């Protein structure tokens, strides 16, 4: 039946049902198709179809995550010895009730984490996520004033793209270089980032440069922020500020060219420690550090 | 709701409603020592039947008190505390009426699995218990506090206007083989009296003082070994607001001379409740105890706050009642005491 | 060559009792084999096995308790359950696994002295000692009394 | 009942917060105590091998023998004399050398055990049913713990990286031992030690029976061994409530360089080493020892030397004070691998609510 070709056919559709809540979607109509009574014939059916699926992944996390709560929530229902067919059925009405909750739970943010937008407060937003930018859109029919600097994060040219949904809001923007983003932090209240996953330890996993604002921002006292949707949990701990899993290069280093074809090469994801983060937002409340662990060890129950 | 049906029966809530708006209560302390006292007159006097109506009822009087004065946390702790001491005891008692409920420890995650009698004498008793905890804190502070600190070490203070940490600092000068210096902060605008009162108390009990003006604590930070702060609130981020004046500056007077930082604090004192803005939280003072004239006051104007806020980038530990705890892990405990409903009242 | 299952068919069925070694741990439960109902792996999930922390209990162990759910009869997927056994009955299943394991030994001398596959005296045996008799082990003590 | 007071060297001026002095040799005692237990007291005041982990596991051993030999007396029940006994060996064993955490939790889930077990059941039936259960409860908390805690490590280590380690801490000896052969790989090792125990190079020793490539360095000399070094291994004692690692003597010195030189540390631990008690700096509770063993000169612990130093009774102020349990600060370490598979130090106690 698929899941990989599922998860392609979301080309011109995306936002609200995110990414990793689409797989989800797509690992409950799998589920529910070849019986879901069978712990046997199904489970290592559905391990094999995530195996197949993490084979498939280039640059991405969080549908690893995603998959895991779903296993979690399968487990949880007969954990009651209940009927064996009321317990199913309850599985399966949790699929598009998990969606519906991607809803819910964005009304429940974009009205808690407006407050920390004060009156008249220049921001400077980097690495692009759902969340951050509905609190931005929210903010904007609260009638708050608040100022936004682009900054030109390089992974398929995000910058650009981030500079352009903000023109259709009417807030006033300009751009800033990654380079320069030092010579930024003085005119710049607070620092907003939206995160790709969140660390066991409780630090970030995301793009092509937020660890080197997470570090500036630590030596200009000015605030760091992480705001996202409560699913991009893995048990995870890079060890190491340059150690990651990838589908790609480690930093390699090329030959002697001359026609020019073997160069850009550089670390497109990158991990930055936890003492880094003020503050973190999620619909799990107003928690940041020691927080999602918590959350995770309740998962996990290890 | 209003206060239209809570009149003839309760006039105590009005009385308290004057006594924050004028000023005439102080201290945390005695804030929720009269809530305890309200909560106390509301459940002996009202007549209810049904339980979730009486809920309700309650947290539409707590968003009402906290509307009426924003600087009583104690007061929105207080409430918020027995709140979850009902839930719980109803989420018991539903269990017995409707006929595994014991997965492994008690954690979060209330976003995946779904779900006459003595409940209002529980209710009672709550409340006693709460008024106890409150009148005996220093006796849980002092077996985990009385263990870091010291012979030969000097410790500066800034908010001498804690009892709390005073009675902390006098029960380790009790002990004949501690010995330590102390510094404090004046405060200049507001504080002023209390450090002074603060500084004749240590003379009393024979511990040696050193009185400081706010410009000084630099000249200082060298030869300083800990700093202790005499909070008001506690946060779920781990920050402080302090009761008044001269206590951001000294923090980071410390973190940048690696001078660690202590806090000394009540579960009470520790609100649930997140510090988005200081902007918001933070009271302002009074300028006429700066600068007298008015007609210079035309062209002086004067900036002064009474309540001062920490960031949690600074101070290290929590030492309460029931131990010491580290900024990082604070929220736990406040989640222990407090549900996450029971916050936007 | 161990192998053989210690019925007549090879899957089991709904409610009846068997003995697993534990050899897998974690995520799932655990893709194991079993020391009553042939050698082949037999899952369960990590609920079933708890009942009642965990990160010192089973982790491949000795052997357990379980009572099979569900059972695959055209490739081979089985299911089982630890807290479904009664305490009166974990007694009978601890000596119906003593019983095949003394029938599992016996048909291994066999196997070893006339150097033959020991599926076919497996075969041989489990026809009037298992199925008409009752089991091979009071067949046994029956026939050493009195051929 | 034994020797008490009477120590040799000063009081000192500074650091004087724990006890300084004891018996070596034996000389007046009780007729009543174990040998099991004086061989023991007897080992750890003068041990080259030991670094927490191990001393539990023998301390263990010890009491599962002496209920093996405990004969209940007719008149007084098990629940009699049996707690003072064991508060008397704590005791000696206090004399001899201060306890480690995990020697605390055993003793409480010792003390649990009395408490559980009534005195109405059968002498030989009780402590046969005992000392299975102690078994399968070292089975678990140590070594199947530890059997993790080697797995969960090996996921983390990259192939062919360097290492620098500390101490005689057994469950690193047993990483890096299946590291050279169970996994193949390309494994630098280097080990850096003190003065007052030699723990790296017995470390270093075993690793050359396993056959592995070693370098062995000192504090001295960092800053040339670094300038190279991936992942720092640190020998945990104790992790307390607040995350602060306390840990042996060259540990902090390493965790600052390692913070400071990029690259960071991690630090293999117990689910039975966490505490509850709380500090912030090395001064407040520190292992003490007598500086009898900071006479000898250089090379070898018996050595014997007609050297410069030799006096400290007598001698005008000449505290040569050492000491043996240190803190890490707070920060510098990011990885603990436990019972519970991982976590950072930042999150520290949530495994005591656990359990």
């Amino acid at each position: 039946f698929n899941i990989t070709e599922t998860y392609l056919r979301f080309l011109e559709e995306d936002t609200e049902m995110t990414m990793p809540i689409a797989a989800i979607e797509a690992l409950v109509t799998l589920l529910r198709i070849k019986t879901p009574e069978t712990a046997a014939e199904m489970i290592n059916t559905i391990k094999s179809s995530t195996e197949e699926l993490i084979k498939s992944i280039p640059n991405s996390v969080s549908l690893r995550a995603g998959c895991d709560i779903f296993m979690r929530f399968v487990l949880r229902n007969l954990h009651l010895y209940g009927d064996w067919e009321n317990c199913k059925q309850h599985l399966i009405e949790n699929g598009q009730l998990f969606v519906s909750r991607a809803k819910k739970s964005r009304n429940k943010i974009a009205e808690i984490g407006v407050d920390f937008i004060a009156d008249d407060d220049i921001i400077l937003v980097h690495g692009y996520s759902r969340a951050v930018f509905s609190l931005l859109n929210h903010a904007a029919n609260k009638f708050i004033r608040f100022r936004c600097v682009v900054t030109e994060s390089r992974p398929s040219k995000q910058g650009n793209q981030l500079y352009t949904l903000l023109e259709q809001k009417g807030i006033p923007v300009t751009l800033i270089v990654d380079s320069a983003v030092g010579a930024v932090i003085d005119k710049v209240d607070k620092v907003f980032v939206g995160a790709e996953g969140v660390a066991e330890s409780g630090g970030i996993i995301n793009l092509v440069g937020t660890y080197s604002v997470g570090v500036l921002a630590h030596n200009a006292r000015k605030p760091f922020y992480v705001v996202t949707e409560s699913h991009k949990f893995v048990r995870m701990f890079p060890l190491s500020s340059d150690d990651l899993p990838m589908a790609g290069p480690p930093l390699d280093f090329t030959r002697r060219t001359d026609d020019l074809e073997d160069a850009l090469r550089g670390p497109t994801i990158d991990y930055t420690a936890q003492e880094y983060i003020t503050a973190l937002i999620t619909d799990l409340g107003v928690l940041t550090p020691s927080a999602v662990s918590e959350e995770l060890i309740k998962m996990w129950y290890d | 709701h209003p206060n239209a049906a809570t009149s003839d029966v309760n006039v105590t809530i009005d009385t308290f409603v004057a006594k924050l708006k004028r000023r005439q209560v102080q201290g945390s302390y005695a804030i929720a020592l009269e809530t305890l006292q309200l909560l106390m007159r509301f459940i002996s006097a009202a007549r209810w039947n049904h339980v979730n109506d009486l809920i309700e009822q309650i947290r539409d009087l707590g968003n009402s008190l906290e509307k009426a004065h924003p600087t009583a946390f104690s007061c929105g702790n207080v409430i918020r505390r027995i709140l979850a001491v009902l839930r719980d005891e109803v989420e018991e008692d539903t269990m017995s009426t409707t006929v595994v409920a014991e997965p492994l420890i008690s954690s979060m995650f209330n976003l995946l699995q779904k779900p006459k009698t003595d409940y209002r004498q529980v209710a009672i008793q709550g409340i006693k218990d709460l008024i106890d905890e409150i009148k005996n804190i220093d006796e849980g502070i002092q077996q985990i506090a009385i263990d870091l600190i010291h012979d030969h070490e000097i410790l500066l203070t800034p908010t001498p206007d804690s009892k709390t940490v005073l009675k902390f600092l006098i029960t380790a000068r009790e002990r004949s083989n501690r010995t330590f210096t102390v510094l404090v902060t004046e405060g200049f605008p507001n504080n002023t009296k209390n450090a002074h009162e603060f500084a004749k108390k240590l003379a009393q009990h024979n511990i040696e003082t050193l009185v400081v003006p706010d410009s000084a604590v630099f000249a200082l930070m060298s030869r300083v070994g800990k700093v202790i702060i005499g909070t008001k609130a506690v946060f779920v981020n781990g920050g402080t607001i302090s009761s008044n004046s001269g206590v951001s500056s000294v923090c980071e007077c410390a973190r940048e001379f690696r001078t660690p930082v202590f806090a000394v604090a009540g579960l009470y004192k520790l609100s649930p409740l997140y510090p988005f803005d200081v902007e918001k939280f933070v009271e302002f003072g009074g300028s006429q105890r700066i600068l007298p004239r008015m007609d210079p006051r035309k062209r002086l104007d004067t900036v002064n706050q009474i309540t001062d806020y920490v960031p949690p980038e600074n101070i290290d530990i929590y030492i309460t009642n029931v131990g010491g705890f580290n900024p990082s892990f604070i929220y736990r405990i406040a989640w222990d005491n407090y549900k996450q409903i029971d916050v936007h009242l | 060559t161990s192998h053989c299952r210690f019925y007549e068919n090879k899957y089991p069925e709904i409610d009846d009792i068997v003995m697993v070694n534990v050899q897998q741990i974690a995520e799932m439960g655990a893709y194991v084999k079993l020391l009553e109902y042939d050698n082949i792996e037999g899952m369960i999930l990590l609920s079933e096995l708890s009942r009642r922390s965990i990160q010192k209990l089973i982790r491949v162990g000795k052997n357990d308790v379980a009572v099979v759910l569900r059972v695959d009869k055209e490739k081979g997927y089985i299911d089982l359950s630890k807290r479904r056994v009664s305490s009166e009955d974990i007694i009978k299943c601890e000596e119906k696994y003593q019983k095949s394991k003394t029938v599992h030994s016996i048909l291994r001398y066999c196997a070893e002295k006339f150097q033959i596959p020991l599926e076919e005296l497996y075969k041989t045996i489990a026809w009037p000692l298992s199925r008409k008799f009752g089991h091979a082990y009071e067949a046994f003590k029956l026939s050493i009394i009195d051929e | 009942p034994g020797i008490s007071s009477v120590i040799p060297t000063v009081l000192e001026q500074s650091f004087d917060n724990s006890s300084l002095i004891s018996v070596k040799e034996l000389l007046l005692n009780k007729d009543l105590i174990h040998p099991s237990i004086l061989l023991l007291t007897s080992h750890l005041a003068h041990y080259k091998i030991v670094g927490s982990i191990p001393r539990c596991i023998a301390m263990l051993e010890v009491f599962q023998i002496v209920i093996k030999d405990y004969q209940t007396p007719k008149g007084t029940t098990l629940s009699r004399n049996l707690t003072s006994y064991l508060s008397h060996q704590i005791d000696l064993l206090k004399k001899a050398r201060p306890l480690s955490v995990t020697m605390g939790n055993a003793i409480r889930w010792l003390k649990q055990e009395i408490s559980l077990i009534d005195p109405s059941t059968p002498d030989k039936a009780a402590k046969k049913d005992l000392c299975e259960k102690i078994g399968q409860f070292a089975k678990e908390k140590i070594e199947l713990a530890d059997q993790l805690i080697i797995d969960n490590a090996s996921t983390q280590i990259e192939e062919s990286t360097t290492i620098v380690t500390y101490g005689s801490s057994k469950v690193l000896t047993e990483l890096l031992l299946h590291n050279a052969i169970s996994l193949k790989k390309n494994i630098k090792v280097i080990v850096v030690d003190s003065r007052p125990l030699f723990e790296g190079r017995k470390m270093a020793e075993t690793l050359r029976n396993a056959g592995v490539n070693v370098m062995y360095a000192l504090i001295t000399s960092l800053d040339t061994i670094f300038n190279d070094v991936d992942y720092v291994f640190l020998g945990a004692h104790s992790i307390l409530s607040n995350g602060f690692l306390y840990s042996r003597a060259g540990t902090a010195m390493l965790a600052m360089s390692a913070k400071r030189r990029n690259i960071p540390v991690l630090v293999c631990c117990e689910s039975l080493k966490f505490s509850q008690r709380v500090q912030l700096d090395s001064v407040t509770f520190n292992e003490l020892a007598d500086p009898n063993d900071l006479v000898n000169i250089d090379y070898e612990n018996p050595v014997e030397r007609r050297g410069n130093k030799g006096a400290l009774l007598n001698q005008f102020i000449k505290e040569r004070k050492f000491e043996k349990k240190k803190l890490a600060m707070e920060n510098k370490p990011k990885g603990n691998k436990i019972g519970g598979k991982k976590g950072s130090e930042g999150e520290s106690k949530d495994a005591s609510n656990e359990e």
